[PDB]
DNA sequence: CAGAAATTGGCACGAAAATTGCAATAAATACAACGAACAAAAATGGAGG
DNA sequence: CCTCCATTTTTGTTCGTTGTATTTATTGCAATTTTCGTGCCAATTTCTG
C-alpha cells in the first residue's frame, strides 16, 4: 500500500466547475523594482536629457538596488557629446532619493550615507555614525573596536550607540519591492527505507490516465503512449542503480559518498553515457535528508594511501567538520588541514584544500579569529 | 445637425421588447353616409 | 430570524420602492449581528537550496 | 485628516456617470454631482428610478469618472439628469412622481362632505396653511379662498387677476408651489398620476426647463410630507368582499 | 469595489475583472450605444483609449492629471494591433495606409 | 422597530404578511398579559387559569 | 481507487454542501436534478420539461 | 545614435486614412517574417530557455 | 451588404465577409460610427461631427 | 515567422466557405475538387492530343488504363499541385470575353445568373492585383510568441496552448514529408503524408469546419485562428466593441 | 451654469458647439494663465467658462478675434 | 618600526569527463447522447415542345 | 427525348451576460567544451628583534 497522508492543506477551489467553456490563458502584469522606479521617474519634473539619463540609469539597477555599471558607461550610452559627467551625477543623486531611499547606490558606504542623510538633525548619535561609515568602515567589518577607538577618539558607550544605529539601517534597500513568490520543486522519485534497505519508487503526482478517443487519428499518440513508458522505465532504472550504489550516503549522511561517474552507471544499466547525462539533469529525488538532484551523486576523487579512492564531497565535508571545531583563539591554516587529512589516509595537496575552502565560502584563518 | 438618429430609433423600438408577449354593417352614431 | 415590531405606513420617502427604515434600538441590541470565521495556512516546504 | 479636505476640494463640481445594467436606452447612463456620504451604499434620487428601471431591493450600479475638460462639459451639458426630463421615444415626461408622491398629492387634493372648518372664507393660501397646522380646519374641508393667478400676454408678460374660488384647504395649500403663469384649474381637482404628468408637461411647454426642475423637486417634497402625514396603511378589513358573491356562484 | 489603476492583461493589455483581482467595470456595446445616442464623442474616446488599452496614452494621461492639466493625447488600442496580427496569420494581407 | 411601505402589498398580492402581522400582535399580547401577571407575583392558580 | 476518488471528488452531481443554516442543508440533501451525465443540458433541454 | 531620438521614436503613432485588405503573395509572407521555424520544440526544460 | 467590411465583419459571419473582401480587394474609408469605435477615433456625430468635417476638407 | 511547406496546400477559407471561390473560378463542382485535393482521383491538366479534355476527373483505374493506352502523351495529376497548375495556367480576360459572348447569345434564367456571377468574380479578380494561384499555400505565417503565451504550472513547468499544439502538428507533418520525399519513398506513402499535412493545415486555419474537430486532453476541440477572430468571444465583440476600463466602481 | 446650461445653449444656439467653446475657454483659463472676466466664486474653470458665456462675454468670434490680436501683438 | 617566514590565491598545465546535433524509432475496444428557426444551395421529378 | 423550371432535401449560422488548468518522447555516436587536481610564483600578514 502507498502511504496515505494524515494531514493536508484543503484545496483552495470551492466551486462546482459547471461551465463547459472557459477562455484561453493570458496572464497578468507585474511591478518589479524597475517598473516602480520608472513610474517615479515619469512623475518627476525632469527634462528630455534628464529623462534619457534617468532611463539609462534605471536600466542598470539590479535586483538588490545597486548600480552595476560605472557612470562612464552611462555617459557613453547616452550618445550625446555635449553632456558632461556632473549632469549624470546630479540625475543619479535625484534618483537615489526615490522610494526606497538608498536605491541605485554605487557601493555599501554610499547607500548607508544616503540613508543617514535623510534622518533629522536631532537624532542623537548621528555625527559619530556618519564619521564611522565615511572614514573607517572596514575596521567595523573586522569587529576591532580598539584601533577604531584609537582613531575616532571616543569612549566605549558612544561607539556602541553608533554601531547599534549603523546596524539598524537597510543594506539592501531594493529588496523591499517583492514582486516574486517563492517557487518550489516537485520530486520525481522517492526513496524510503524498506526492510532496513533503501528502495526507490516513482512519485504518483504524474498523469497515468491511459485513454484513447475511439469515438472518431490516435495512431500517432499510440507511439507517445509507449514513449512515456520508456521515459518512466529509464528514469526508474537509473535512480534505482544510483540508490543501490549509494546505500551508505542515506544512512550516515555525507563523508561516505562513493566516487562514481557516468561510465559506471552506463555500464550498469546498458545505455550510452549521453543518455545517463540527459536523464540525470534537472530531475530530483526526495529523501528523509532532503531534495537532491540526481547529478549530486556524481563526483571526483583523490588517491587514498590505503589503496582506495576518496570522493571530493567527503573531503569537503571533512574540511567543514574540522574548520567548524577549530581553535577560536587561533584558527587553522590550510597547511594544518592538509596535515590532519594526511594522517587519515587522504593524500590531497594544499592548493586543493584551499580550493575546497573557497567553494564552501569560508574565510581564511586570519579572518576566523 | 450631427445627431445620431438611427441609434435613437433602434433603441426606441427595442426597449419595450420585453413587455410584449411571446355579415352586416351597423352604424354607431349620427352622420351622413359616404361611399367610395 | 428575529421578531420585529413593524408598522405599515409611508415615512417621508425612506421606504420608497422596497426600502426599509430601521430603528437605532435594533442596532443597539445586536439583533442582526453575525460572526464570520476565516482560515489561512502557511506551509514550510523543502527546496533545492 | 487633511486628505479629506483635499478630497472635498477636488470633487466639488466634478460630475460622475451612473450606469445600471442592462442599458436598454440612453437613459441607462446619467451624470450627477456627487455628495460625499458615509456608509457603503450609493444614494439615488427617487425621481430617476423609472428611467433606470431600478428599485431598492438589491440592485447595484456602476460609477465612472470623466477625466478631461471636454468629457466634464459633455457630462454637464448632454448627460446630466436635469437635461433628460422628456423621453426621446415620445414627447412625454419621464422624470415624474409615482407611488408615495402620487398617493400624498392625491390625498391632499380631495374633498369630504362634512369636514371640520367647512364653509369658511380665507384671505389666501397662507391662511389655509395656518388653519391646517393649528388643527382648526380639515385638509378636505370645502372653503372659499381668494386666489391670484397670472397669465402670459401676447408680447410675453404676466398679467394678474384675483377672484374668490370654491376649493378645499389642501388645494389652496398645494397652490403655493405652482409657478406663476399656470391657471388655477390645474390643481382644482383630485390629482392622479396622469394629472400630475399633464401638469408637468404644461409647465414645460409654457415656462421652459428651469422652472420645471424646481417644480418637480417641490412636488416630490410635498408628496412625501403629506403621504407621511396621512398615515395610510393596509389592513385585512380593507379588502371588502361583496355579499352577493355566494348567490352568484350558486346560480352559476 | 473601486479602482483607479491596477494590473492589466498580458495579451490584450486591458484591465482584469472581478473584485478579488482589483479589476475594472465592463463598458460593453450597449453603453457605447447610449454614449453615441447622447453624442458624447470625447467621453467615448476616453473610454476606448486612455482608460483601457492605450499604453502611452495611459501613462501620459496619468502624468497630466497629476500635473493639473486635464487633456489626453490618444493613440491606437493594442487589441487592434493584435487583431491585425491574427488576421495576417491567416495569410490575408490587411494593413493601414495613407 | 421597523417601518414598511404599504404600497408593496396590493400589487404583489402576498396577503399572508398582513395576517401574520395581526396574529403576531395577538401572540405578543398574550405574552404581555403573562409577563404582567408574573412581575406582580400572583398565585399559580391565576397563572394556570389564564 | 482512482475511479472512486474521481467520482466522489470531481463529478457534476458531487457538490460542496450548502451550509447557511439547517434548512439549506436539508434542502440540498433532498434535491433532484435533471442535469449531469446521462441527463439534459441547460440550453438544449426543451420547453415542456 | 542619439538616445533622445531613439526613445522618442518608440512612442510615435502611425497616421492613416483607410484600411485595405487583399490576398498575400508568398513573397509578402516571406517579407513579413524574421526567420523560419524548423523544430516543434518550444522550451528546453533542461536549461529553461527557448 | 454595406460598403464597409469592418462594419460587416463586426456584425455576423466573419469568415464569409473576410473571404469576399480579401478576394475583391476592398478598401474601407471609416465613415460609420462602428468603424471609428473599432480604431478608437472620434465618431462622426455629436461633438465629434465638427471635427470630421475639418479632415474631410483637407482630404 | 514562417514555415516552408514541402508541398502546396489549399487554404480552407477559399474552398469550404460557400460559395466556393476556387470552384466558382474553375467552374468545377466542390466535391470533385475535394476529391482531387484529398488524393482520391486524378484531373487532366493538359489534354494534349488524346481524347482527354480539361478538368476531366479520372479515377485510379481510369488513370491506369490511360497510362497503358495513351502513354506519355498527356498530363494528369492529383492533389493541391494539380489545382495550382489548373489555376496558374488559366487566363482571365479571354474567359471574360467568351463568357460575355455566351451570356449574350443564349437566353435563359438560371444559366444567365450563373454566368453573371462568374463574370463578376473574374472581373473582380482582374481589377484587384491578386492572382488566383495565391489561393494555394506554399509559405505559412507564424504568429508572434507573446500573443500565444504558454500556461505556467506549479513547480516551474509550462503547458502548451492550442495554437502551439496545432503549429507543432503542422511542423511534424512537414518534416516527415520532407524526409520521405528526400528519401525517395514509394508514392503510396508520400501521398498519405501529403494528405495528412493538408488535414493538419486545415485544422490549424479553421478547426472543425472540414471533417471533424481535433480534440486535446480535455476531449474538447482546440482553438484555431478563426476561433480567435470570430464569435461572441472573439476580438471584435469582446475587446474592440466593449472593454473594461479604469476609474470605475460599483456598489448597492 | 451650476445646474442648467439653458442660457449658454441659447447664447451659442447649438448644444454641441457650446461644449467646444466652453472647453477652449476653460483650457485657456486652466493652463494658458488667462484671467476670468467674471468674479470667481470658488468655481471650477468649466463652470466659470459657462458663466462667462451666459453673460455674452465669450463666443467663438470673440476668441478668434482675441487670438489674432494677441498673435499680432506678440509679432 | 624593520626583516624576513607563513599564508593565501590568481594564473596556468595536461588530462579526464560531461555536454551537444542528428538521423532512426509504432500502431491490440470501446465513444457518445436527445435543440429549434431560417436561408441558400444542391439533387431530383416532371412537363412543354 | 431534351432543356429547364419547380420542389424537396442538405448544409450552414444564430440564439442573457465569468471563472479559475494539465504535456512532452527517446537513443546511439563524434566533437566540443568544461572541469579536475596540482604546480608556480607573487602579494599578504604575522611574528620576532
Ligand atoms: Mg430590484
Amino acid at each position: 500500500w502507498d502511504t496515505i497522508y494524515t494531514a493536508g492543506t484543503p484545496s483552495g477551489t470551492s466551486g462546482d466547475y459547471i461551465d463547459d467553456e472557459l477562455p484561453v490563458y493570458q496572464g497578468e502584469t507585474t511591478q518589479t523594482l524597475q517598473d516602480y522606479l520608472m513610474w517615479q521617474v515619469e512623475l518627476t519634473p525632469f527634462s528630455d536629457t534628464d529623462r534619457a539619463i534617468a532611463t539609462s540609469i534605471v536600466d542598470a539597477v539590479d535586483e538588490t538596488g545597486y548600480l552595476t555599471v560605472p557612470l562612464e558607461d552611462i555617459l557613453e550610452s547616452i550618445g550625446d557629446e555635449e553632456i558632461d559627467i556632473d549632469e549624470v551625477e546630479a540625475v543619479l543623486k535625484r534618483i537615489q532619493r526615490f522610494d526606497p531611499v538608498g536605491v541605485a547606490a554605487k557601493d555599501l558606504r554610499d547607500c548607508l550615507l544616503i540613508q543617514l542623510s535623510q534622518f533629522d538633525k536631532t537624532t542623537p548619535w548621528l555625527e559619530e555614525a556618519r564619521l564611522i561609515i565615511s572614514d573607517h568602515l572596514d575596521l567595523l567589518a573586522n569587529h576591532d573596536f580598539r584601533t577604531l577607538m584609537r582613531v575616532t577618539r571616543l569612549k566605549e558607550d558612544v561607539l556602541k550607540e553608533a554601531v547599534n544605529l549603523i546596524q539598524s539601517l537597510d543594506p539592501r534597500p531594493g529588496q523591499s519591492i517583492q514582486t516574486g513568490e517563492p517557487e518550489y520543486v516537485i520530486p520525481d522519485v522517492l526513496v524510503r527505507k524498506h526492510n532496513g534497505h533503501w528502495t526507490v519508487e516513482l512519485n504518483s503526482d504524474s498523469i497515468p490516465r491511459l485513454q484513447i478517443n475511439q469515438h472518431y487519428n490516435l495512431q500517432d499518440a499510440k507511439w507517445l503512449i509507449k514513449s512515456l513508458e520508456s521515459r518512466n522505465d529509464t528514469l526508474l532504472r537509473v535512480s534505482r542503480c544510483i540508490v543501490e550504489q549509494q546505500q551508505a550516503f542515506f544512512e550516515q549522511g555525507e563523508e561516505y559518498m562513493k566516487p562514481m561517474v557516468l561510465a559506471d552507471i552506463a555500464q550498469a544499466v546498458e545505455m550510452h553515457e549521453s543518455t545517463i547525462s540527459r536523464v540525470t539533469t534537472q530531475k530530483y529525488l526526495h529523501s528523509p535528508r532532503g531534495i537532491f538532484e540526481l547529478k549530486y551523486f556524481f563526483s571526483s576523487h583523490v588517491n587514498t594511501e590505503g589503496g582506495g579512492e576518496a570522493s571530493s564531497t567527503a573531503i569537503r565535508a571533512l574540511v567543514k567538520k574540522l574548520i567548524a571545531a577549530e581553535n577560536p583563539a587561533k584558527p587553522l591554516s590550510d597547511s594544518k588541514l592538509t596535515s590532519l587529512l594526511s594522517e587519515q589516509g587522504i593524500m590531497v595537496a594544499r592548493r586543493t584544500v584551499a580550493k575546497y575552502r573557497e567553494s564552501l565560502s569560508i574565510p581564511p584563518s586570519n579572518q576566523r579569529k | 445637425k450631427g445627431e445620431a438618429i438611427g441609434v435613437i430609433a433602434a433603441q426606441s423600438i427595442g426597449e419595450p421588447g420585453t413587455q410584449l408577449t411571446m355579415s352586416s354593417i351597423q352604424v354607431k352614431n349620427k352622420g351622413s353616409i359616404k361611399l367610395s | 430570524g428575529q421578531n420585529m415590531r413593524v408598522a405599515f405606513m409611508p415615512w417621508n420617502g425612506y421606504n420608497f420602492e422596497d426600502s426599509i427604515l430601521v430603528s437605532e434600538r435594533v442596532v443597539q441590541e445586536d439583533r442582526f449581528t453575525t460572526i464570520h470565521i476565516q482560515e489561512l495556512a502557511c506551509v514550510s516546504r523543502d527546496t533545492k537550496l | 485628516a487633511v486628505v479629506w479636505d483635499i478630497l472635498d476640494e477636488v470633487i466639488r463640481e466634478h460630475p460622475v456617470l451612473l450606469n445600471r445594467a442592462p442599458t436598454l436606452h440612453r437613459l441607462g447612463i446619467q451624470a450627477f454631482e456627487p455628495v460625499l456620504i458615509e456608509g457603503k451604499a450609493i444614494q439615488l434620487h427617487p425621481l430617476v428610478c423609472a428611467a433606470y428601471n431600478a428599485d431598492f431591493d438589491g440592485d447595484q450600479m456602476a460609477v465612472h469618472v470623466p477625466l478631461t475638460l471636454e468629457a466634464q462639459l459633455e457630462a454637464r451639458a448632454l448627460m446630466m439628469s436635469t437635461n433628460n426630463i422628456l423621453s426621446p421615444a415620445n414627447g412625454e415626461p419621464i422624470i415624474v412622481p409615482s407611488q408615495d408622491v402620487v398617493l400624498g398629492l392625491y390625498y391632499m387634493t380631495r374633498d369630504c362632505v362634512n369636514a371640520k372648518g367647512e364653509g369658511m372664507v380665507l384671505t389666501g393660501p397662507k391662511e389655509a396653511e395656518r388653519l391646517y397646522r393649528s388643527g382648526l380646519a380639515s385638509l378636505h374641508a370645502r372653503v372659499k379662498v381668494r386666489i391670484t393667478e397670472y397669465e402670459k400676454d401676447a408680447n410675453g408678460e404676466l398679467v394678474a387677476k384675483t377672484s374668490l374660488k370654491d376649493t378645499t384647504v389642501g388645494r389652496a395649500i398645494l397652490w403655493m408651489i405652482v409657478p406663476k403663469g399656470l391657471p388655477y384649474s390645474i390643481v382644482n381637482q383630485a390629482l392622479g398620476k396622469k394629472a400630475i404628468s399633464k401638469m408637468l408637461n404644461t409647465c414645460y411647454r409654457i415656462l421652459g426647463l428651469k422652472p420645471t426642475v424646481i417644480f418637480a423637486d417641490q412636488i416630490m417634497y410635498t408628496g412625501f410630507a403629506y403621504a407621511a402625514r396621512s398615515g395610510a396603511s393596509v389592513g385585512i378589513d380593507d379588502m371588502v368582499i361583496p355579499e352577493k358573491k355566494h348567490e352568484i356562484i350558486s346560480e352559476a | 469595489h473601486a479602482r483607479s489603476t491596477g494590473s492589466y492583461s498580458l495579451v490584450t493589455q486591458q484591465p482584469l475583472g472581478g473584485k478579488a483581482q482589483f479589476g475594472g467595470q465592463r463598458f460593453g456595446e450597449m453603453e457605447v450605444w447610449a454614449l453615441e445616442a447622447y453624442g458624447a464623442a470625447y467621453t467615448l474616446q476616453e473610454m476606448l483609449t486612455v482608460k483601457s488599452d492605450d499604453v502611452n496614452g495611459r501613462t501620459k494621461m496619468y502624468k497630466n492629471i497629476v500635473d493639473g492639466n486635464h487633456q489626453m493625447e490618444p493613440g491606437m488600442p493594442e487589441s487592434f494591433n493584435v487583431l491585425l496580427k491574427e488576421i495576417r496569420s491567416l495569410g490575408i494581407n490587411i494593413e493601414l495606409e495613407d | 422597530d421597523i417601518v414598511l411601505n404599504p404600497l408593496g402589498v396590493p400589487s404583489r398580492m402576498n396577503i399572508g404578511q398582513i395576517l401574520e402581522t395581526h396574529l403576531g400582535m395577538a401572540a405578543k399580547g398574550i405574552g404581555d398579559k403573562i409577563n404582567a401577571m408574573l412581575k406582580q407575583q400572583q398565585e399559580v392558580a391565576k397563572l394556570r387559569e389564564f | 481507487s482512482a475511479a472512486v476518488k474521481e467520482f466522489f471528488g470531481s463529478s457534476q452531481l458531487s457538490q460542496f454542501m450548502d451550509q447557511n443554516n439547517p434548512l439549506s442543508e436539508i434542502t440540498h440533501k433532498r434535491r433532484i436534478s435533471a442535469l449531469g451525465p446521462g441527463g439534459l443540458t441547460r440550453e438544449r433541454a426543451g420547453f415542456e420539461v | 545614435k542619439d538616445l533622445l531620438k531613439f526613445l522618442k521614436a518608440q512612442t510615435k503613432t502611425e497616421e492613416f486614412d483607410a484600411i485595405k485588405i487583399a490576398l498575400a503573395s508568398p513573397d509578402m509572407i516571406r517579407s513579413w517574417s524574421f526567420g523560419e521555424v524548423k523544430k516543434p520544440e518550444t522550451i528546453n526544460y533542461r536549461t529553461f530557455k527557448p | 451588404a454595406t460598403e464597409s467590411f469592418i462594419s460587416a465583419a463586426s456584425f455576423q459571419e466573419t469568415t464569409r465577409v473576410l473571404t469576399e473582401a480579401a478576394v475583391a480587394g476592398k478598401r474601407d474609408e471609416l465613415r460609420g460610427l462602428k468603424e471609428n469605435v473599432i480604431v478608437g477615433r472620434l465618431i462622426p456625430a455629436g461633438t465629434g461631427y465638427a471635427y470630421h468635417q475639418d479632415r474631410m476638407r483637407r482630404r | 515567422g514562417h514555415i516552408e511547406l514541402a508541398s502546396p496546400t489549399a487554404h480552407i477559407w477559399f474552398l469550404k466557405s460557400l460559395p466556393s471561390r476556387i470552384g466558382l473560378l474553375l467552374d468545377m463542382p466542390l466535391r470533385d475538387i475535394e476529391r482531387v485535393l484529398y488524393f482520391e482521383s486524378y484531373v487532366v491538366i493538359e489534354g494534349g492530343m488524346t481524347n482527354l479534355e480539361r478538368q476531366q476527373i479520372l479515377t485510379e483505374e481510369q488513370y491506369l488504363d490511360a497510362l497503358e493506352e495513351f502513354g506519355d502523351e498527356f498530363d494528369a495529376k492529383m492533389g493541391a499541385e494539380a489545382i495550382q497548375a489548373l489555376l496558374k495556367s488559366m487566363d482571365l480576360e479571354q474567359e471574360c470575353e467568351q463568357l460575355r459572348e455566351e451570356l449574350n447569345e443564349t437566353n435563359s434564367e438560371t444559366k444567365r445568373k450563373k454566368l453573371t456571377k462568374r463574370i463578376k468574380l473574374l472581373e473582380a479578380f482582374v481589377q484587384s492585383g491578386n492572382k488566383p494561384e495565391w489561393m494555394i499555400l506554399t509559405v505559412l505565417p507564424v504568429l508572434p510568441p507573446d500573443l500565444r503565451p504558454l500556461v505556467p504550472l506549479d513547480g516551474g513547468r509550462f503547458a502548451t496552448s492550442d495554437l502551439n499544439d496545432l503549429y507543432r502538428r503542422v511542423i511534424n507533418r512537414n518534416n516527415r514529408l520532407k524526409r520521405l520525399l528526400d528519401l525517395a519513398a514509394p508514392d503510396i506513402i508520400v501521398r498519405n503524408e501529403k494528405r495528412m499535412l493538408q488535414e493538419a493545415v486545415d485544422a490549424l486555419l479553421d478547426n472543425g469546419r472540414r471533417g471533424r474537430a481535433i480534440t486535446g486532453s480535455n476531449k474538447r476541440p482546440l482553438k484555431s485562428l478563426a476561433d480567435m477572430i470570430k464569435g461572441k468571444q472573439g476580438r471584435f465583440r469582446q475587446n474592440l466593441l466593449g472593454k473594461r476600463v479604469d476609474y470605475s466602481g460599483r456598489s448597492v | 451654469a451650476r445646474v442648467t446650461v439653458q442660457d449658454a445653449v441659447e447664447k451659442i444656439g447649438n448644444r454641441f458647439d457650446l461644449v467646444l467653446v466652453a472647453a477652449r475657454r476653460a483650457r485657456q483659463m486652466q493652463v494658458g494663465g488667462k484671467d476670468p472676466l467674471v468674479p470667481e466664486e470658488n468655481d471650477k474653470t468649466t463652470v466659470i467658462a459657462l458663466r462667462e458665456i451666459e453673460e455674452g462675454l465669450i463666443n467663438n468670434q470673440i476668441l478668434d478675434v482675441r487670438e489674432r490680436q494677441e498673435q499680432q501683438e506678440q509679432e
